[PDB]
RNA sequence: ACACGGGUUCAAUAGGUCAGACCUGGAAGCUCAGUAAUGGGUGUAGGGAACUGGUGCUAACCGGCCGAAAACUU
RNA sequence: GGGUGGGGGAGUGAGAAUGCAGGCAUGAGUAGCGACAAGGCAAGUGAGAACCUUGCCCGCCGAAAGACCAAGGGUUCCUGG
RNA sequence: GGGAUGAGCUGUGGGUAGGGGUGAAAGGCCAAUCAAACUCCGUGAUAGCUGGUUCUCCCCGAAAUGCAUUUAGGUGCAGC
RNA sequence: GAAAAGUACCCCGGGAGGGGAGUGAAAGAGUACCUGAAACCGUGUGCCUACAAUCCGUCAGAGCCUCCUUUUCCUCUCCG
RNA sequence: AAGUGUCUAAGGGCGCAUGGUGGAUGCCUUGGCAUCGAGAGCCGAUGAAGGACGUGGGAGGCUGCGAUAUGCCUCGG
């Protein structure tokens, strides 16, 4: 009943993997904008 | 009128308030009196205090060449120094300020016959 | 021994048992233990009722001895040297000097020492 | 129960100043070379020259 | 906490020791009976905290600090 | 790097918005220091040790406070300073 | 204290995503917030409302009345 | 700081730190440093305060302290 | 006898002298905002933009660079 947050990288990658964000074409203007704003991606 | 020896300590890690307690109590007397009197100091902060008066008659000794016999302590500074800050987790994230606060010491000593 | 008034040391009574049983036997193994002075108090009472079995000399003198020191070679050098040794003097097997407080909790210290 | 107001310099002070050290020494006490100086309390540890500086 | 009260070696204040009051209630070892479990003798024993009165053996330290030398009339 | 005078133009005058950024105060040398498992002595390193190291006792869990894998963390393992 | 061979529990793996999802149904859960999550943009949103609005000096000096108001805690005209 | 010329060396101290020397126009420019205010902390010292209540001030207002003119006076007077 | 009667500062207050903490003001700039004029106005399947990893005689990052790696070849300065 007490959890609060439990990592799992393969989960984190499938879910929020730019491999992932190329599916969309939302999800890549999210890259770009990143790109622009200057930061490193996911 | 007393061409006093000046020495000091900067940047001690020990808190101005309590190195007040213990000065206090070395005020109007001699440099010997006030060194085994912090030797027994119970308060055990005075380790630096000692030093310092230590090296304030021993420069005395060897740069102006006065004698520690007569060698009296004039006027003890507990200087605030550098405080720096660091926080602390408690209760409901609040996240407090906690603070390390230093001091500078200056004494200075003239033979008062 | 008369109980004390006050905390126990340590925890219960049965930690400042083991306490003053393990100081009782560094004592008579070494001879000059310093402690807290609270300690070497409590430790009076003890270490002179056990001399005083020891200068008695019996059997069953050694078992009482046993209820509370759990170490036996302690127990023969008591009752072959120190115990004899001491026969001809009726109380005063001990000797408190104060020693200078410990930097980190300024605890009054004292050393406890047999009479030689 | 929280401090309602700032207390007043002229009385903090006071409360910083009863909060003052006690005074003890002795003199006298002369041990092996060099008579240094001692606490009434341990003199008797002097004596049998345990002690250290 | 502090304070108070007692004592600080011409000393019995605390500790210890010897003997008591009171408590516990018949210790260990040895011996005897009982196959054994156990029960008698030695033994109102043994153990023991505070109370009592002796006993100066240890510890109360052969030393420090602060403390008056008095403004005037009828 | 600034004065005096004639002119021009303002990001122009702070005592208050449970204002903002920074520093320091009172509270205060107060509370608190973190499962109701427990520490102690000796010797020794060291200027300095209740808390470190090495010995001897004591204590505690022991279907877990032990011993191995996964995820996670990303060198936290060892040596020397 | 209740369940504890069961409509069970739990890990790994995956999905349903906001006027929608889910719900042995409480209008509770949806990354500590749910009678409609979060971030960004529209946005310097708006408010008949509350709080603020920074140096001085000089002359003069009101009302809290009346009319109407999806209006009476506001505003326009009149009066001072 | 124009330039590191980042304080040789000595002495207290375990070290950090400090003092003495020295470079330097200057350390009152020492790596935590141009100028260095205030809050705040603290010391030395002049003055008032332990029978007395009042936004902790203002106006009367004695006595001391410090600066200072004239002056009795010290005749020591080419001084003070 | 009766009466007058200064002097205490544990520790506070005010003012001076001298220090500390802090880094505000002053002055500056390896840096930015907004404009006139003049260019270019595209890159990329020949593998773009942008990145991970790696490369230096010497630990890490930034700029540059790509197993030929803080560089190679050619014409010039």
């Amino acid at each position: 009943g007490k959890r609060t947050f439990q990592p799992n990288n393969r989960r984190r990658a499938r879910v929020h993997g730019f491999r992932l964000r190329m599916r969309t074409r939302a999800g890549r203007s999210i890259v770009s904008s990143r790109r622009r704003k200057g930061r490193r991606t996911l | 009128e007393y061409p006093s020896a000046v020495a000091k300590a900067r940047f001690v890690r020990v808190s101005p308030r309590k190195a007040r307690r213990v000065i206090d109590l070395v005020r109007g007397r001699s440099v010997s009196d006030a060194l085994d009197i912090l030797r027994w100091a119970p308060q055990a902060a005075s380790g630096p205090v000692a030093k310092v008066i230590a090296s304030a008659a021993a420069n005395a000794q060897n740069n102006g060449g006065l004698d520690p016999a007569t060698l009296v302590v004039a006027t003890v500074y507990a200087d605030q120094g550098p405080t720096a800050k660091r926080i602390r987790p408690r209760a409901q994230g609040r996240a407090f300020r906690i603070r390390r606060r230093t001091s500078h010491i200056t004494v200075v000593v003239e033979s008062r016959p | 021994p008369k109980p004390t008034k006050g905390p126990r040391l340590g925890g219960s009574s049965s930690h400042q048992k083991a306490i003053l049983a393990n100081l009782a036997t560094s004592l008579f193994e070494h001879g000059r233990i310093t402690t807290t002075e609270p300690k070497a108090r409590a430790l009076r009472p003890y270490a002179e009722k056990l001399i005083t079995h020891a200068k008695k000399g019996a059997l069953h003198n050694r078992r009482e001895v046993l209820k509370k020191l759990r170490d036996k070679d302690v127990v023969h050098t008591l009752f072959a040297e120190i115990g004899p040794f001491f026969a001809d003097r009726d109380g005063g097997y001990t000797r408190i000097i104060k020693i200078e407080a410990r930097k980190g909790d300024n605890a009054p210290m004292a050393v406890i020492e047999l009479v030689r | 129960a929280v401090p309602k107001r700032r207390k007043s310099r002229s009385n903090t002070r006071s409360r910083r100043s009863q909060w003052k050290a006690a005074k003890t020494e002795l003199v006298g006490v002369t041990v092996a070379g060099h008579a240094h100086k001692v606490p009434r309390r341990l003199l008797k540890a002097a004596r049998l020259g345990l002690i250290d500086f």
